[PDB]
């Protein structure tokens, strides 16, 4: 005769279109990473999904699946090693499915390029390292790694060509850029390497790109710009324009954080993370200030407090923009050339790097 | 005399950081010998000589290569003499003629292998 | 010289992120956790590969290159946790990133901490 009764099986409360996903690293404890998936119009906890050891995650484009990738061991710190691709609902958030990979799959800091998907969804795209580098290929509906594109040795990070169903891009020691363009199989149809870009050593690029429908920008330690145009059937590079104007150098302003910069392809702007007294070994520091440019005109246009910030996501649609500092997660509206801070989820993770808008 | 061995762990290292040909040698052999236990497609080894500043370039040509070009380019001019990359428990050998070797310029000896060449680095000098 | 070996200075700056050597560290300082900055604490094993920096010695105005080795086999240490990133680099220079888990290739990857061992004087 017990009044209430415990019940599972529930759906995430808040619709998709509200959802956000932090991928928390728990660095202190990174056996135990987790996915925490929230509200951004309320800072409300929706849910998670455990990533055991240093876990990354994206959603599926369809809006219905939520991939993620990491490595198990028999007994965590000793025993048998499985990396593994997961598939889990991402309205019950519960495991589906777990798909074989070689045991390779990065390991390191939650970068977007080292675990995206082909722009048809058809296949998921993820990074290895055994040190020496390999790009993998798994097929969604086949549930099989399917292709191990070596080709991209001596490369790192993926960038996927909104313009085509299953092609994406990497950044190679040479300056230059890798196209892999995937045939139906999942395996390497053709492939072209784009003329150098960037000096790998008198002015090298964040892997942290500015993604648009056709092209892609790249900031530079010192504060470059360059491009990738991927609209004609081979890459076209161009770069260096600076972000800064005399007085911008005089207080040695540079680009510093991870998933740094950002682009709202409907008005061309173009975000970074920005901080003065830049020099050798502060790429990777706390943004003072957020930096608004407009490619169109090659000038900035806005600059905001960074709070901070060491990464950042855009969502085009509702035109906002996400910026976490490794366990805050801020909210801004930059249907204007100054961004608008709504609000701050704090405490969204212990040790976070990555965050990504539930698609729509 | 002429002969020298070379060896390379699964530590990106050469016991090695500096050869020497002695003058009266026609041709030379360099036998690598890789002590680690990590398999080549990860973690493998090769030798390239090369002119001092044509080592970076070198290195860089090579990583578009591939292992099954064993990191060098497919006839690539400024290349004396590499051996067939090799990983843990393997061992290769090269043998290139000393009147290759000019006048008044040092040569280097690296691994082509992509992002060893920056600590796995010696210099090959002619000379008594 | 003196400032050339750890085993004889004070732990307390030698467990400093700012001891030269740590310059391009980004992990926990493993002469803080019952190890050496060249020894792996008990039971934990060290990583045949590593990321590697170019340090500048501030006692003998050399610049050394300075080798990144992680011990594994054991959860998160914790202590001594340091982020500098002198003369690091993004992937596509591999061996001179350190935003990757040097434990990759280990028995057991998961990562203990960082040390590290001078490999020679700076070629440059
Ligand atoms: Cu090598």
């Amino acid at each position: 005769k017990p009044r209430e009764v415990l019940t599972g099986g529930h759906s995430v409360s808040a619709p998709q279109e509200n959802r956000i996903y932090v991928m928390d690293s728990v660095f202190m404890h990174l056996t135990e990473s987790r996915v925490h998936v929230y509200d951004y119009t309320n800072g409300k906890f929706l849910g998670m999904v455990p990533t055991a050891f240093n876990g990354h995650v994206q959603v599926s484009n369809d809006g219905k699946k939520i991939y993620t990738m990491t490595t198990y061991h028999e007994r965590i710190t000793r025993g048998k090693r499985s990396d593994v691709v997961e598939v889990w609902d991402a309205d019950k958030l519960t495991f589906e499915k777990e798909i074989s990979l070689p045991p390779k799959r990065v390991q390191g800091l939650n970068y977007d390029g080292l675990f995206r998907q082909t722009t048809d969804g058809k296949f998921i795209v993820l990074q290895n390292a055994s040190p020496a580098t390999s790009i993998g290929i798994v097929d969604v509906a086949k549930g099989d790694y399917v292709e191990d594109v070596t080709a991209a040795a001596g490369c790192w990070s993926v960038i996927p060509q909104p313009n085509r169903p299953r092609s994406f891009m990497t950044i190679c020691g040479d300056g230059g850029l890798l196209t892999i363009n995937l045939g139906e199989d999942g395996k390497v149809a053709s492939q072209s390497r784009s003329k150098q870009m960037f000096s790998v050593k008198d002015d090298p690029i964040f892997i942290a790109p500015a993604l648009d429908k056709d092209k892609a920008h790249f900031v530079s330690y010192y504060g470059n710009v360059y491009s990738a145009d991927f609209s004609g059937d081979e890459v076209k590079v161009d770069g260096p324009w600076s972000l800064l104007n005399d007085e911008d150098k005089a207080k040695n302003w540079v680009p510093g954080g991870y998933n740094l910069v950002g682009l709202h392809r409907a008005s061309g702007r173009m975000y970074v993370f920005m901080h003065p007294d830049g020099k050798e070994g502060t790429h990777k520091f706390p943004a003072a200030e957020i930096w608004v440019m407009d490619t169109k005109t090659k000038q900035r246009v806005a600059r905001i407090p960074g709070r901070d910030a060491l990464s950042m996501t855009i969502d085009q649609q509702r035109n906002l923009m996400l910026t976490l500092d490794g366990g805050n997660v801020n909210v801004y509206d930059i249907s204007q050339p100054e961004p608008k801070l709504l609000r701050t989820i704090e405490g969204a993770a212990e040790a976070s790097l990555q965050v990504q808008f539930h698609p729509v | 005399a002429c002969d020298v061995s070379i060896e390379g762990n699964d530590s990106m290292q050469f016991n090695t950081k500096s050869i020497v040909v002695d003058k009266t040698c026609k041709e030379f052999t360099i036998n690598l010998k890789h002590t680690g236990k990590l398999p080549k497609a990860a973690m493998g080894h090769n030798v390239v000589v090369s002119k001092k500043s044509d080592e970076s370039a070198v290195a860089t040509d090579g990583m578009k290569a591939g292992l099954n070009n064993d990191y060098v380019k497919a006839g690539d001019e400024r290349v004396i003499a590499h051996t067939s990359v090799i990983g843990g428990g393997e061992t290769d050998s090269v043998t290139f003629d000393v009147s290759k070797l000019k006048e008044g310029e040092d040569y280097a000896f690296f691994c082509s292998f992509p992002g060893h060449w920056s600590i796995m680095k010696g210099t090959i000098e002619l000379g008594s | 010289h003196i400032s050339l070996n750890p085993d004889l200075a004070n732990e307390d700056e030698v467990n400093s992120c700012d001891y030269w050597r740590h310059c391009a560290v980004d992990g926990f300082l493993c002469s803080c956790c019952g190890g050496t900055t060249t020894t792996c604490p008990p039971g934990s094993t060290p990583s045949p590969i590593s990321w590697i920096g170019t340090c500048h010695n501030p006692h003998d105005g050399k610049d050394y290159l300075i080798s990144y080795h992680d011990c594994c086999g054991k959860t998160a240490c914790g202590r001594c946790q340091c982020n500098t990133q002198t003369r690091e680099r993004p992937g596509y220079e591999f061996f001179l990133h350190n935003d990757v888990n040097w434990c990759m290739a280990n028995e057991n990857s998961t990562f203990h901490c960082t040390t590290s061992v001078l490999v020679g004087l700076a070629k440059n």
